[PDB]
């Protein structure tokens, strides 16, 4: 498991992973944004 | 118990960060 | 007048969600092996 | 400054083809993305990470990844210490920052265009020098990481050896096979049943050794790169383009895909069974094994043992004569293990070795590969398709193949569309075929 | 190109539309849930709750015989409190 | 002469030629050749293949008891597994013919004539001056012969388990795909079928809105099809007609009125289902199989409430506990 | 008069077509729709079947399911106030009531949207070949879902109204009819592969023998939605199939009612196997096959392997998968291979 | 120090989240990036720092 | 037997080498304009 005293942060590294993918999905939020140019 | 918590803030901080570009209008 | 952008990204994530706890479900519910 | 008027919102990425500076940004933020899941899984991973319990229990693909270069491990594969997994994770996490921060600003602030803010760093698709020159300097960057491999290896440590002499351990290897017509002979090696091509490494000598061959020939490559020009044949031959670039390099990766595939797969070992699961084979060898030391012990003359076939319940010949296990697993006489090695003579396996030699380590680790062959579905519950719900596990080696070969084959694709649009935009006609000088109607009827 | 109806662009985006449905949507979303939370949707439609496949120690299954008298017999397999 | 070699340069590149020998058709030719010759014989004179190689001889072809439907040429030996074997690696043809080496000779070079013949789709519209992707389009049906000749027997270990080139064996290969893979309850498969259910949907939904909005040319005791000239400046039918009738059928926005992405979506939609479900064999070619709903809903004691996925699985089992009747001396088919 | 004043009405253009047709099509169309997402979710089978079907007992989108009746109902039409039922509504949905409903309403939802296809094509003046199209849906779903359990014992060996529940349709036709075996089932399958390749070669066809009409890349914009030429070079379309495959097309009008007649064609001769499945009728054996595998022990071919796997679908399958029947297989009596 | 490593490591995260959102919205809009570029280069210069400190201060808690 | 391996592996260098130096006798000019 994470090092004793990282543990209190063991519930935010649990979501870390998904991030990228977000990335994909941002690159969407913006196109609408600017009405897809 | 409920990291949920988080997920919600970097999830809506994806489109906060060209939202407030829609606000100062500038360079979408 | 709301931004049409918005109105999906919000829904969107809102579909997400409801979907996502489906998901969970089939590790929970009725729908689990346990 | 681009949009519609470019290309359309779907093919926006292409927009970016002659904008070296945000095509550069662009390049910086997705390695940074690259670097980030490694961080941010690793850490996912040991969170996770049960030491009491084998990795492939654990749905594990990174950490088994740090413990082959020997960290963390010990005797059998045994978890000593988890700080460099926690480590490696956290130091990525930490570079994905500094790579996305360039990534945004050049995207976004810094100069649209190289070619002017710095001639060194600007470029020209077309220019042969720059092209070649760039290519210079990665094929000397990656010559250098083939080298702080052999350096971890012979110096820093060593790397987990599962044909370790006392049983799997992390060993320094200080003997690379530097001999070339040992290591290029891999090339020459088939690439079918038994002879297996470069995934028939079986030592971690030829490992570190082909290494260091690889490493000065890539280093040597990037220097002559950097000295000179593409030929006569090498111009009139290629396409010189943007797009016709990143081709050559998704058929690349295209096929460095499905190698790592076969790597993960079959080999044991670059890809330890202690750390990943057990090979397909190597399954299967395990439960001839089993079998044939629990009857064995009933009372059973396993060398004259006859199965309803008349064949051999088992053991049996292969085409060219050699001892091997009975039943369907007669495809996978291919298989050699540390487990199994000591039993097999001169001939294949040794029916003396077999009847006395067995030892207690063998048949638990026949018992423990044999329950935990790569057989799974999506929802993760191991066992064939008609097995029920308890055990949930899949094996990482099943992981791991199957997600390659979907990105190798659709970056085969990927190539194809990328490879029939470069040749078309070349010659000019990847927009349609133009009203008036119709091609086709110029060439003669065939009728 | 065009009918009677107003383009669902303007009414997606009229906040009148959202001061509506912030109230309805919601409202059918938490109707749905007391349909089942509160076991309602069990009697509705008469399906067995996770107590009430079969009888204590019966393993049999309450498989209808015959068509005509198959709704005395399902009340009948009630009975046996299943 | 020019330059013997530059003329025959010229000559293979020449589209002028009834049909177009490219620089893949030079390797393409020789292999489809043999592979189809080789077939044919086998197919119709071929003696009986030891395919499980437990001594137990299949007859597939029709001289030797067999009909179109049964007949087939078996997957070479189990002994042989991923083994090469060519002819020249047989004490005899007789041995060759019993080990099933047709098989390899044939699978390995129509796989590779029919990547040629890919690469040739794309040759013929560089010379002709036309977009290429005709030939992505066609990397789809090829994937699956790909993944079916070859991925999977990788996979599985031997070429004895790759799909046979016959009718009834195809049959065979699919039936205990389903066993040990549960291929049904794979979502890439759904993809699948979802693109070839779609794409015969699309197909006659294309097909009839055309042909129904044609622009009168003809009697009314005259073939409608010579209302069409080969080689014609305007278009043969209504378009905006034929949009106005199936944008009332559903509703006007769920209706194409462009051509070039009604096309595209006719195009996109099968192969890229088709596409998945290759990648589902490729991917079932390393055991991760169809979801496994087997005893999951359960009552509050805790016995089983079976639903349609057990039911299932009960066909499944009798698949798999009978098929290759004396291959298995073991509890678990880990093969 | 009134009728033409609620014809004027009906026939008006909408955003949703209504038409004479939707009189008969919405009603039913949304009942048969309205009807599975609610036994999908809520009613159950297992007075019927022994089977959960829904969300809330636990099943998924995969396992979900409206079972048919029980094979006690025989061919009921299960009407909420007929015999069975008598007016309950509850008892009705346990008896499987909702399969009956969805397939009676479906089948009159099916005959109600060819006949707006029917209705719109005159209105808008155009050649009714939709219509004709559709023929090959509804013969499939009245041979399947009608049909062929009119020829069995009941409505109970119909296909149930599920993903998962379709699956087992395969592998009871597999296993008990040999359906793969059957000339008609492969004139199907023909036509369907066969129908989504001529989707696919024809669309990739076209959108890589396009015109330049256009100086962009994304050439979807350079379209002419008003007539005029041809988007595409059929003269070049022609020259380049004819030199890869030998043959190629040279008539749009009849390249599209090609594409027209094989799927169409193929779900017809599909359903015509079925049509024979109903009375048992199947091609299930070669009898010239079967007497020599009788004498001779040692002739085996790839159709004496596949009725091996049927002998073992029907013995495993049949005990939960046809309940009425009180069946009791002994260990000893199932058909085995060796070890497995 | 174990309190003070919370600290840095807790705080080092709440300047990330509030960098994260910051540097984009600054380059983007060009209202600045000059008085921006005063609050960016002191955040990523800290944001280095609380990396270095937790480094260290690492060591000490596990 | 060891003959026909011989000459298959001629065959297909032959081919093989037709092959390689025909997309090498620049082959990107062999079309309708740009070349
Ligand atoms: C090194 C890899 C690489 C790179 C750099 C590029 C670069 C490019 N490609 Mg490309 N391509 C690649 C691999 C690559 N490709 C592969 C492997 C394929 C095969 C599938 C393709 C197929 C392809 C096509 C068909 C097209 C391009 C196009 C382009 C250009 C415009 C970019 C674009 O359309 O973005 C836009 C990006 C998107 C619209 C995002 C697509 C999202 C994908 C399809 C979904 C991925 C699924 C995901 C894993 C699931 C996430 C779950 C979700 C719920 C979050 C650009 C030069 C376009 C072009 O102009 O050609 C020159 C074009 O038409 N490419
Ligand atoms: C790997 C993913 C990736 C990357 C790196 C890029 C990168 C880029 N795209 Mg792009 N794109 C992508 C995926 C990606 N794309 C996909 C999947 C699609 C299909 C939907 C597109 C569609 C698309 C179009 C249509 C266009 C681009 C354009 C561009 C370029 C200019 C970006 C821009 O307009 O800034 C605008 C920036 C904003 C509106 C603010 C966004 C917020 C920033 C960028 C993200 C912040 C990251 C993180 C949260 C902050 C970390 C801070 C921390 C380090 C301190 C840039 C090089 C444009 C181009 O050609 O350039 C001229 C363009 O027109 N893209
Ligand atoms: C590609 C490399 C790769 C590989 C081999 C793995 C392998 C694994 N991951 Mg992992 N992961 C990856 C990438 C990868 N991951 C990425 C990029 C992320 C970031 C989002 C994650 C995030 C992640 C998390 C958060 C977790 C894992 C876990 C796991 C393990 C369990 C697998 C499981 O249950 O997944 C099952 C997943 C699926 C069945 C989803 C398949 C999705 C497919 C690819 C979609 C294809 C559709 C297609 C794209 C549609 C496009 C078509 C359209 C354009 C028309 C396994 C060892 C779990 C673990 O370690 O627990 C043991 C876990 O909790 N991973
Ligand atoms: C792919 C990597 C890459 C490349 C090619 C460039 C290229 C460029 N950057 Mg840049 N940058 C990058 C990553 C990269 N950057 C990252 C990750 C960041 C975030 C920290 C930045 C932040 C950044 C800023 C803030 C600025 C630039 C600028 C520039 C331009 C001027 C050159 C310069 O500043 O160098 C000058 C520095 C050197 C020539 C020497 C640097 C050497 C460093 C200290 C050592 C690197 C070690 C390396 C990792 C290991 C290699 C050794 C190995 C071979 C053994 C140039 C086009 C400037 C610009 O836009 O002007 C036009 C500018 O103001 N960059
Ligand atoms: C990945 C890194 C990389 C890349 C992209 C390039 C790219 C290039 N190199 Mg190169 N090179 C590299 C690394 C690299 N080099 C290294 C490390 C060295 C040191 C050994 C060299 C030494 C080198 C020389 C000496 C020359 C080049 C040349 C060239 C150019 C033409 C290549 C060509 O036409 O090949 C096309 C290849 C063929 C037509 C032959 C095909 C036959 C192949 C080899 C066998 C079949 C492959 C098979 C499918 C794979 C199976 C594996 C096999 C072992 C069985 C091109 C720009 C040439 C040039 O223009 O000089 C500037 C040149 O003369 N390179
Ligand atoms: C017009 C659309 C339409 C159509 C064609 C149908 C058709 C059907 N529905 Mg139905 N339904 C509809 C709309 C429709 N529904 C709507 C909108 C609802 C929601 C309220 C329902 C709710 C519903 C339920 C709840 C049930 C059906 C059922 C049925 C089936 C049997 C009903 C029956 O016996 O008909 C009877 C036919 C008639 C009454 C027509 C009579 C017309 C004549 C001209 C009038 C004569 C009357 C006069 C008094 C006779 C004098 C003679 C004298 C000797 C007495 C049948 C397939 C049943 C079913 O599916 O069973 C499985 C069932 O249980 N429907
Ligand atoms: C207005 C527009 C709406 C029009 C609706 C038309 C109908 C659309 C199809 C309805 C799909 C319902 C799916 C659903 O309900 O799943 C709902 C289920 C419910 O989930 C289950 O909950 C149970 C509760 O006991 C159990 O816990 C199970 O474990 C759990 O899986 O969710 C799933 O897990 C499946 C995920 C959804 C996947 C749907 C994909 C459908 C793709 C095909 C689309 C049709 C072509
Ligand atoms: C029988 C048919 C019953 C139809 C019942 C009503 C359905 C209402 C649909 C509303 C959607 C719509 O209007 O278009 C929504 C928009 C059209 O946008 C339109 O813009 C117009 C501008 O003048 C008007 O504003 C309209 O109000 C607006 O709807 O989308 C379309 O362009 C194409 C939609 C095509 C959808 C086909 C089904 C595919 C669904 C995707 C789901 C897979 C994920
Ligand atoms: C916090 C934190 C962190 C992280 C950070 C990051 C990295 C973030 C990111 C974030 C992000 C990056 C986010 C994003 C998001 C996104 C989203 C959420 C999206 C969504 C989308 C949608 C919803 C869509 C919609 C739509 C549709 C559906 C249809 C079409 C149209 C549209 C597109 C509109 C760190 C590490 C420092 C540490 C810890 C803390
Ligand atoms: C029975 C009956 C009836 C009827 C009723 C009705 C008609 C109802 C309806 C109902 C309904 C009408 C319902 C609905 C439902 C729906 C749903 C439930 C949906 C869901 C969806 C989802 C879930 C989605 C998903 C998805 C997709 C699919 C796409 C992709 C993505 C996503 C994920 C989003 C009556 C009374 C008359 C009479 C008696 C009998
Ligand atoms: C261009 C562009 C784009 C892209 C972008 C990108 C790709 C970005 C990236 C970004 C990135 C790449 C970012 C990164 C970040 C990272 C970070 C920010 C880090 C953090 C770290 C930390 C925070 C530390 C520490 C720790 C540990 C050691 C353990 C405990 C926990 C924690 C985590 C605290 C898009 C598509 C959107 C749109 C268009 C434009
Ligand atoms: Mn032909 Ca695939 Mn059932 Mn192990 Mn043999
Ligand atoms: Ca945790
Ligand atoms: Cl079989
Ligand atoms: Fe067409």
């Amino acid at each position: 498991k994470l090092p004793e005293a990282y543990a209190i942060f063991d519930p935010l590294v649990d979501v870390l992973p998904v991030i990228p993918v977000l990335f994909l999905a941002l690159a969407f939020v913006w196109q609408a944004a600017v009405g897809f140019r | 118990i409920a990291q949920l918590t988080m997920i919600a803030m970097i999830g809506i901080a994806g489109p906060m960060i060209i939202f407030l570009l829609a606000v100062r209008r500038g360079n979408l | 007048r709301i931004p049409l952008w918005i109105v999906a990204t919000v829904a969107g994530m809102g579909v997400i969600v409801i979907v996502g706890l489906f998901f969970y479900g089939a590790y929970a519910g009725l729908g689990s092996s346990l | 400054d681009q949009e519609s008027s470019g290309f359309a919102w779907w093919a926006g990425n292409a927009r970016l083809i002659n904008l070296s500076g945000k095509l550069l940004g662009a390049h910086v933020a997705h390695a940074g993305l690259i670097v980030f899941w490694a961080g941010a899984m690793t850490l996912f991973e040991l969170a996770h990470f049960i030491p009491e319990k084998p990795m492939y229990e654990q749905g594990l693909i990174l950490i088994p990844h740090i413990a082959t270069l020997g960290w963390g491990v010990g005797p059998g594969g045994e978890v000593v210490d988890t700080f460099p997994f926690f480590v490696v994770g956290v130091v990525h996490l930490i570079s994905s920052a500094v790579l996305g921060f360039g990534g945004v600003y050049h995207a976004i602030r810094g100069p649209e265009t190289l070619e002017e803010y710095s001639s060194f760093f600007g470029y020209d698709w077309k220019d042969k020098n720059k092209m070649t020159t760039i290519l210079g300097f990665h094929l000397i960057v990656l010559g250098i990481g083939a080298l702080l491999l052999v350096a971890k290896a012979m110096f820093f440590g060593g790397l987990y050896d599962t044909w370790a002499p006392g049983g799997g351990d992390v060993r320094v290897i200080t003997n690379p096979t530097l001999d070339p017509r040992v290591i290029f002979g891999y090339l020459l090696k088939s690439p079918f049943g038994g002879e297996g091509w470069i995934v028939s490494v079986n030592n971690l000598e030829d490992v570190v050794g082909g290494h260091i061959w690889i490493g000065l020939i890539c280093i040597a490559g990037g220097i002559w790169h950097i000295l000179t020009t593409p030929f006569g044949w090498a111009r009139r031959a290629f396409i010189w383009s943007g797009e016709a670039y990143l081709s050559y390099s998704l058929g690349a990766l295209s096929m460095m895909g499905f190698i790592a595939t076969c790597f993960v797969w079959f080999n044991n070992t670059v890809y330890p069974s202690e750390f990943y699961g057990p090979t397909g084979p190597e399954a299967s060898q395990a439960q001839a094994m089993t079998f044939l030391i629990r009857d064995q012990k009933l009372g059973a003359n396993v060398g004259s043992a006859q199965g309803p076939t008349g064949l051999g319940k088992y053991l049996m010949r292969s085409p060219t004569g050699e001892i091997i296990f009975g039943g369907e697993t007669m495809r996978f006489w291919d298989f050699r293990g540390p487990w199994l090695e000591p039993l097999r003579g001169p001939n294949g396996l040794d029916l003396n070795k077999i009847k006395n030699d067995i030892q207690p380590w063998q048949e638990r680790r026949a018992a423990e590969y044999m329950t935990h062959a790569p057989l799974g579905s999506l929802n993760s519950v191991g066992g064939v398709a008609t097995e029920i719900n308890s055990v949930n596990f899949v094996s990482p080696r099943s992981w791991l193949a199957t997600s390659h070969f979907v990105l190798a084959f659709f970056f085969l694709v990927g190539h194809l569309w990328h490879a029939g649009r470069a040749r078309a935009a070349a010659a000019g006609f990847e927009k349609g075929i133009d009203r008036e000088s119709e091609p086709v109607l110029s060439m003669p009827s065939l009728d | 190109g065009t009918t009677g109806e107003r383009p669902f662009s303007d009414i997606i985006t009229s906040v009148r539309y959202w001061v509506i449905h912030s109230i309805t949507i919601p409202a059918l979303f938490i109707a749905g849930w007391l349909f089942v939370s509160t076991g309602l949707a069990y009697d509705v439609f008469g399906t067995p709750r996770p107590d009430s496949y079969y009888a204590q120690e019966q393993r049999s299954i309450p498989l209808v015989t015959d068509r005509f008298e198959a709704k005395q017999q399902v009340e009948t397999f009630l009975e046996q409190l299943k | 002469s020019a330059n013997l070699w530059e003329r025959f340069c010229n000559w293979v590149t020449s589209t002028d030629n009834r049909l177009y020998v490219g620089w893949f058709g030079v390797i393409m030719i020789p292999t489809l050749l043999a592979a189809t010759i080789c077939f044919v014989i086998a197919f119709i004179a071929a003696p009986p293949v030891d395919i499980d190689g437990i001594r137990e001889p299949v007859s597939g072809s029709l001289l030797y008891g067999n009909n179109i439907i049964t007949g087939a040429v078996v997957p070479s030996s189990n002994a042989i597994g991923l083994h090469f074997y060519p002819i020249w690696e047989a004490a005899s043809l007789d041995e060759w013919l019993y080990n099933g080496g047709p098989y390899q000779l044939i699978i390995f070079h129509f796989l590779l004539g029919a990547s040629c013949y890919m690469g040739r789709q794309w040759e013929l519209s560089y010379r002709l001056g036309m977009r290429p992707w005709i030939c992505v389009a066609y990397s789809a049906p090829l994937a699956s012969a790909f993944a079916v000749f070859l991925i999977y027997p990788i996979g599985q270990g031997s070429f004895s388990d790759g799909m046979p080139l016959g009718i009834s064996g195809t049959f065979n290969f699919m039936i205990v795909f389903q066993a040990e893979h549960n291929i049904l309850m794979h979502p890439f498969h759904q993809l699948g079928v979802a693109g070839v259910f779609g794409g015969a949907l699309f197909c006659a939904m294309h097909g009839s809105l055309v042909t129904s909005s044609l622009i009168r040319e003809t009697t009314e005791t005259e073939s409608a099809n010579y209302g069409y000239k080969f080689g014609q400046e305007e278009e043969t039918y209504n378009i905006v007609a034929a949009h106005g009738y199936f944008g009332r059928l559903i509703f006007q926005y769920a209706s194409f009125n462009n051509s070039r992405s009604l096309h595209f979506f006719l195009a996109a939609w099968p192969v890229v289902g088709v596409w998945f479900t290759a990648l589902g064999i490729s991917t079932m070619a390393f055991n991760l199989n169809g979801f496994n709903f087997n005893h999951s809903v359960i009552d509050a004691k805790g016995n089983v409430i079976n639903t349609w996925a057990d039911i299932i699985n009960r066909a499944n089992l009798g698949m798999e506990v009978m098929h290759e009747r004396n291959a298995h001396n073991f509890p678990l088919d880990l093969a | 008069g009134w009728f033409d004043i609620l014809d004027d009405w009906l026939k008006r253009d909408r955003f949703v077509f209504v038409g004479w047709s939707g009189i008969l099509l919405f009603p039913c169309a949304y009942l048969a729709l309205g009807g599975w997402l609610t036994g999908t979710t809520f009613v159950t089978s297992w007075y019927t079947h022994g089977l959960a079907s829904s969300y809330l007992e636990g099943c998924n989108f995969l396992t979900v399911a409206v079972s048919t009746p029980a094979n006690s109902m025989g061919h009921s039409l299960l009407l909420l106030w007929g015999p069975e039922a008598q007016g309950d509504f509850t008892r009705w949905c346990q008896l499987g009531g909702l399969w009956t409903f969805i397939a009676l309403h479906g089948a009159f939802g099916l005959i109600g949207f060819m006949l707006r296809q029917f209705e719109i094509a005159r209105l808008v003046g155009v050649r009714p070949y939709n219509a004709i199209a559709f023929s090959a849906p509804i013969a499939v779903f009245v041979s399947v879902f009608l049909i062929y359990p009119l020829g069995q014992s009941s409505w109970f060996f119909a296909p149930s109204f599920g993903v998962a529940a379709i699956f087992r349709f395969l592998l009871f036709f597999q296993g008990f009819h040999n359906w793969t075996l059957n000339p008609f089932h492969m004139m199907g399958v023909a036509g369907v592969l066969g129908g989504a390749l001529l989707c696919a070669i024809h669309g990739a066809t076209v959108e890589n023998t396009l015109f330049q009409d256009g100086e962009g890349a994304s050439t979807f914009r350079a379209f002419n939605p008003t007539q005029a030429e041809e988007t595409y070079s059929m003269v070049t379309a022609n020259r380049f199939w004819s030199q890869i495959f030998g043959i190629a097309f040279s008539n749009k009008r009849w390249l599209h009612f090609f594409m027209l007649f094989v799927p169409v064609t193929g779900l017809w001769m599909s359903a015509i196997g079925v049509v024979g499945l109903a009375l048992n009728l199947r091609s299930y054996d070669f009898i010239s096959q079967e007497i020599r595998a009788a004498e001779d022990p040692e002739f085996e071919t790839f159709y004496t392997k596949n009725l091996l796997l049927n002998e073992g679908i029907r013995a495993w399958m049949a005990p939960q998968d046809q309940p009425h029947e009180n069946f009791v297989f002994p260990e000893e009596v199932l058909p085995r291979g060796n070890a497995l | 120090m174990t309190i003070l490593f919370q600290l840095a490591l807790a705080a080092l995260v709440i300047l990330s989240f509030v960098m994260v959102i910051g540097v984009p919205v600054a380059y983007a809009s060009p209202q600045d990036w000059d008085r921006s570029k005063q609050l960016i280069f002191l955040g990523s210069g800290l944001w280095i720092a609380l990396v270095l400190v937790v480094g260290v201060l690492n060591f000490f808690v596990v | 037997m060891e003959t026909l391996k011989i000459t298959v592996y001629i065959v297909v260098t032959f081919f093989v080498l037709l092959f390689v130096f025909g997309f090498l006798s620049g082959d990107p000019a062999r079309n309708p304009k740009r070349k």
